[PDB]
């Protein structure tokens, strides 16, 4: 059961996330009238559905060496770029969502000051500086993605760090920081943010629609801070424990394994965050069915 | 005592209009169609899709060359498109950008448009300086401009809002010939293929025959239930349908004076905004609220076809003179060209 | 497989998105209001604040743009041009809080408040400003205080039960408005007292316009 | 007496309408008829041509 | 009114440099595609550069690339073209000229008066020289052409001019064809393939002068020898 419990699971995730990104994709090409024209929040959407494609799309690439043997059997040259490409996707994205959730924060608490700067031409500069950003920030990936021998005859793409006893701590520690801890503060201080501050002084919070109002957006705000939470903070959580750990147990594998698994399910949970949370969306995608 | 007696021969009037109809009415248009063989089902692809208006299409006009049309949306943009490779060849920008309606001069020189600004502006395409320039403000209209037409460089026949049409010579500015008699707002008018005679149709559910030399209403067509939205001249010129809020187009004939028929279906419960004729006059096309345009077989009076591209009320189409292809615009802010294929 | 000219007017095409873009987004951040309102109604003293067919004015107020429509001309029906102001971010509605014990000029036995009652939910109830918020203007404010204490308001409303006074009767018309509302889901009305002295009448509309753009923004980026 | 002029127009009008030859209906559909029959063949949208003569290749 | 003065010509050494200006009045310069064209002395008409509407694409001839450059300032409605290292065959007459790219749209319509600078393929013939001619004759004038100049878009891209002693050439037939505005009606452009006719019914004064015939099929444009018609 173990050996077909763990292949089901992966294969569920990349396959629902696939279909949901590419949803996103499609429909954003479908709505628009001019490209890079008053589609702020389009360019968002449709780059933080083409890193989650990419995420998964190398995922079969990353666990095939999980299930069957523990076997790497495409070479050296591969692993190097398999982990690289893997590793860019999971900044990538979760920069997309970090800059997604301020680009929401501008629409909204400074509704008249943003809107000259608020250009889908400056949107498409930012994204491309955030690959920029994204590929320094994995440089110590591919430096040291190296084969690793195991006992016996089989090997494995792994990391090869000069100095494993020391050099352990910081390729944690700055993973944690820069892809799981500073985007989750920025991202649950943005929507915060907007909660406080999503309606005026001179609205009638009185009347229905304004707590109507409120009350989806709040939904929607603790939605997208819990989900991106819930499916990093156990990766990291044993990242960190394993400094401590010398020698791993039984559970403790299969515990990190499904640790794997709910990281890839970020890029699978976004899409349908977009997908269900918008009744704007939700309506025109069946508009087009 | 005088006016009593006077309303009182008036509706002894209409019943002699109305007599006259039925003597006439010895047999029905869909007896006569019933032994010709249906079109079949009318499949249209879209060929090219034109991008670049930002805001609700509400016309487009196609040029005598069937190459070059002009559209007319509220963005404040009036564009012409060369249809072949959907580049876009002039984009004159609109001094208000409320504008209902277009027009293109069959010379190829000139375009018009106005809307609730009450004002038909007419555009020069062919100067030395290279851009095009406002040559003319109709003004005179007392209500909303909602169509206009060319018949020819010097001549410009518009409908609007406040009851009345109006014929323009545009090198003086002023309306020669003023057409008065609808107690509605007129909202549409086709010119006759020899640009003799127009019609138009009005928001009192009525479409009146202007003569455009003598200035008068030669007839009046009646039988919608809701203000008429659109109307178009058969290609021979010897009729017209309109299309009404009632989710109905009907099909007047000039010289018989009243409706042959009639083209709506129980599910269309939305308004038409747009009606014009395939070359040979067996296709009617129809734009509808429902987000659709439908082509109709005008003398069977059965939707052919559907062509369903657009997320908003389809507001305009056009068929091109040659009858190669048909434009469609719509609130979505998208233009369509459609035609079949072997 | 295009020729050397005709790769020229290709070029030429892509010049024109590149001006209909800059134009697009230009508009796109401008504000566009529907000024509504009957005769003698002060929708012509609110234009005087603010300084053929259609008048459109233009006045800019920290920062924004406005575009005020005014259509009091159009004698059309108003059902056929009204969806050409599909889009606008709100509407301002002017009502005159004096003429309710008074009574229209033709018809000589409706009366004033009514018609705008029955204009009013004819506007907020219109299938095109669905998600369309309505700046509600109660005008003559200060008029209205010292008819009501001549002029009792069980005139205009005989289910009205309440005390002779400004602070109650008017709060009383206030919400009968509001009440006109048949979608308190998908939009607000917002209401504001003016007078002919005021200077906190276009902070109003900028402040109501500002919660439409914020609204409009939430539903773009995918939070509403 | 805006009421009584207009009453005159309006039944002066009806009067020029009322005395204009009409014919049949049936010759009216056949005429139409026989019209989209003529020019069937010249029509496009009715008759799609061949790709290699539809410039929407 | 139109008007295309071209400015800093003059006598320079071989090998120098010399900067051209087309200052244009009267259109609208950033819509209107711009060309540089020279005629050596006693000789005729020789294709320059090219820069299209927006400044996106920018051609130049071979004998001439990477020695001038061609730019515009369209705030100021100048044309220019910068020449270096100018040699003893560059000694010409230099023409600014415009042409605007739409459907149905002239192409080279309008020719500036000229420049003179002095310095101390598809082949396109026109055999016949010199044709001697008297008014209210009939003439017809051939081209011939390397390629076919037929596109598949059913445009035949050959175009006429007429350039009378002292005076800059002006356009007659556009596209092989049409009739550019401002030239009578008794010019007519026909053509087929390689070999195309010039027809000039009920001859005239004015119409005296040398006519050539230049391709813009695909560039480098390239001119004819040029027919010359005297009495």
């Amino acid at each position: 059961y173990i050996n077909i419990i763990m292949p089901s699971v992966f294969g569920t995730i990349c396959l629902l996330g696939i279909i949901g990104n590419s949803t996103v994709i499609f429909a954003v090409v479908k709505k628009s009238k001019l490209h890079w024209c008053n589609n702020v929040p389009d360019i968002f959407i449709i780059n933080l559905s083409v890193v989650d494609l990419l995420f998964l799309l190398g995922m079969p690439f990353m666990i095939h060496q999980l299930m069957g043997n523990g076997v790497w059997h495409f070479g050296e040259t591969m692993c190097t770029l398999i982990t690289a490409m893997d590793a860019n996707s999971q900044f990538t994205s979760t920069y997309i969502l970090t800059a997604m959730a301020i680009d929401r924060y501008l629409a909204t608490v400074h509704p008249i000051s943003s809107t000259k700067f608020r250009k889908p031409s400056v949107a498409t500069l930012v994204i491309c500086l955030l690959w920029a950003l994204s590929f320094i920030s994995i440089t110590p990936v591919w430096l040291y993605a190296r084969l690793i021998p195991f006992p016996g005859g089989a090997v494995g793409c792994g990391i090869r760090l000069p100095n494993p006893d020391t050099d352990l701590y910081w390729f944690t520690l700055y993973q944690f920081f820069l892809a799981f801890a500073l985007p989750f503060v920025v991202i649950t201080a943005a929507y915060v943010r907007i909660l406080q501050r999503m309606t005026s002084s001179v609205a009638p919070a009185s009347q229905r629609s304004i707590r109507l109002r409120t009350k989806r957006v709040t939904r929607t705000a603790i939605a997208i801070c819990l989900v991106f939470f819930v499916c990093w903070a156990p990766y990291y959580v044993l990242q960190l424990t394993q400094l401590s750990i010398s020698r791993p147990t039984l559970t403790f594998v299969y515990l990190y394994n499904a640790a794997i698994s709910l990281g890839y399910a970020n890029s699978c949970l976004n899409p349908f965050v977009y997908i269900v949370l918008c009744e704007t969306f939700r309506k025109r995608l069946v508009l087009s069915v | 005592s005088e006016l009593d007696q006077l309303r009182q021969e008036a509706e002894q009037l209409k019943n002699q209009i109305r007599d006259a109809r039925k003597a006439c009415a010895d047999a029905t248009l869909s007896q006569i169609t019933n032994n010709i063989d249906p079109v079949g089902r009318i499949q249209m692809r879209t060929r090219r899709t034109l991008r670049g208006h930002l805001a609700k299409i509400y016309a487009m006009h196609w040029g005598t060359d069937s190459r070059l049309l002009v559209s007319a949306s509220q963005d404040g943009k009036l564009i012409i498109w060369d249809s072949y490779t959907t580049n876009k060849v002039h984009a004159i920008p609109l001094r208000s950008s409320w504008v209902m309606t277009c027009a293109y001069a069959p010379s190829g020189n000139y375009v018009a448009c106005g809307g609730l600004d009450n004002i038909c502006s007419i555009y020069n395409l062919k100067t030395r300086e290279g851009n095009v320039r406002v040559s003319r403000e109709l003004a005179g209209h007392t209500g909303y401009l909602s169509c206009c037409r060319f018949l020819d460089d010097n001549q410009i026949v518009t409908s609007s809002g406040d009851t009345t049409c109006a014929l323009w010579d545009i090198e003086t500015g002023q309306q020669t010939t003023t057409f008065t008699g609808h107690t509605g707002d007129v909202m549409s008018l086709s010119l006759a293929p020899d640009t003799r005679l127009f019609v138009s149709g009005a928001c009192d559910a009525s479409a009146k025959l202007w003569d455009v030399r003598e200035g008068m209403c030669r007839q009046t067509f009646t039988g919608h239930e809701s203000d008429i939205n659109a109307i178009c001249f058969f290609p021979n010129g010897n009729a017209f349908a309109t299309g009404s809020d009632d989710a109905t187009c009907r099909l007047f004939d000039l010289r018989a004076d009243q409706e042959l028929m009639t083209y709506s279906h129980d599910n269309i419960i939305c308004g038409i905004t747009s009606v014009s004729f395939s070359k040979s006059g067996r296709l009617l096309l129809a734009g509808y609220d429902d987000f659709n345009c439908n082509v109709w077989d005008a003398l069977k009076a059965d939707r052919a076809g559907v062509l369903a591209g657009h997320d908003n009320r389809v507001s305009c189409l056009g068929v091109t003179d040659d009858g190669m292809a048909v434009a469609t615009g719509s609130w979505d802010s998208f233009l369509k060209i459609w035609n079949g294929s072997s | 497989t295009l020729s050397a000219e005709d790769k020229a007017a290709v070029e030429r095409s892509k010049m024109i998105d590149r001006n209909l873009r800059e134009d697009g987004e230009k508009a796109a951040r401008e504000v566009k209001l529907l000024l509504l309102g009957a005769g003698e109604s002060g929708k012509n003293t609110i234009v005087k604040q603010m300084k053929t067919g259609i008048v459109e004015t233009h006045f800019t107020f920290k920062d924004l743009h406005f575009k005020m429509f005014d259509v009091g001309a159009q004698r059309s029906e108003r059902k056929k041009w009204i969806h050409c102001f599909e889009g606008v971010t709100a509407i301002i509605f002017c009502v005159a809080l004096s003429d309710y014990d008074l009574v229209l000029a033709e018809d000589e036995e409706m009366n004033r408040m009514h018609a705008s009652m029955k204009l009013f939910d004819s506007i907020c109830n219109n299938k095109w400003f669905t998600d369309t918020s309505i700046i509600l203007f109660l005008n003559k404010k200060d008029l209205f205080e010292e008819k009501i204490k001549k002029s009792p308001l069980t005139i205009c409303y005989p289910e009205y039960a309440g005390s002779n006074t400004y602070e109650e009767a008017a709060a009383y018309i206030q919400c009968q408005f509001e009440d006109l509302n048949k979608r308190k889901d998908t939009k607000e009305i917002y209401t504001h007292f003016t007078c002919s002295t005021d200077t906190k009448n276009v902070q109003f509309v900028f402040d109501a316009v500002t919660d439409v753009i914020i609204k409009n923004n939430l539903k773009d980026c995918g939070l509403f | 007496t805006a009421s009584i002029a207009q009453a005159r127009k309006l039944v002066e009008q009806l009067k020029m309408e009322a005395n204009i030859d009409r014919i049949k209906v049936s010759k009216a559909a056949a005429d139409l008829m026989a019209y989209c029959e003529a020019h069937a063949k010249e029509d496009p949208l009715l008759t799609p041509v061949p790709a290699s003569e539809n410039p929407f290749r | 009114d139109v008007q295309l003065v071209e400015s800093g010509g003059g006598l320079v050494q071989p090998g120098g440099s010399r900067k051209l200006s087309c200052s244009a009045s009267g259109f609208a310069f950033s819509s209107f595609g711009m060309h540089w064209v020279r005629q050596a002395p006693e000789k005729g008409l020789e294709w320059v550069a090219y820069i299209s509407s927006g400044s996106g694409t920018i051609y130049y001839a071979d004998t001439v690339k990477g020695r001038f450059t061609i730019s515009r300032d369209d705030p100021k409605n100048t044309l220019f073209l910068q020449m270096t290292s100018l040699r003893s065959e560059d000694t010409a007459m230099y023409y600014c000229v415009r042409s605007i790219y739409y459907y149905g749209s002239s192409p080279f319509d309008f020719w500036g008066q000229g420049t003179t600078l002095t310095v101390s393929d598809i082949v396109m013939t026109q055999a016949t020289s010199s044709v001697p001619v008297t008014p209210g004759e009939s003439v017809s004038i051939s081209c011939r052409s390397s390629k076919s100049l037929l596109h598949s878009n059913g445009n035949t891209y050959l175009y006429w001019f007429l350039q009378r002693p002292g005076q800059s050439p002006q356009l007659l037939i556009y596209r092989m064809s049409n009739l550019a505005s401002g030239v009578p009606d008794r010019f007519s452009g026909s053509g087929s393939g390689t070999a195309f006719t010039l027809t000039i019914s009920r001859l005239e004064a004015e119409d005296v002068g040398v006519y050539y015939c230049m391709q813009h099929l695909e560039y480098p444009l390239t001119f004819g020898a040029g027919t010359k018609l005297e009495l």
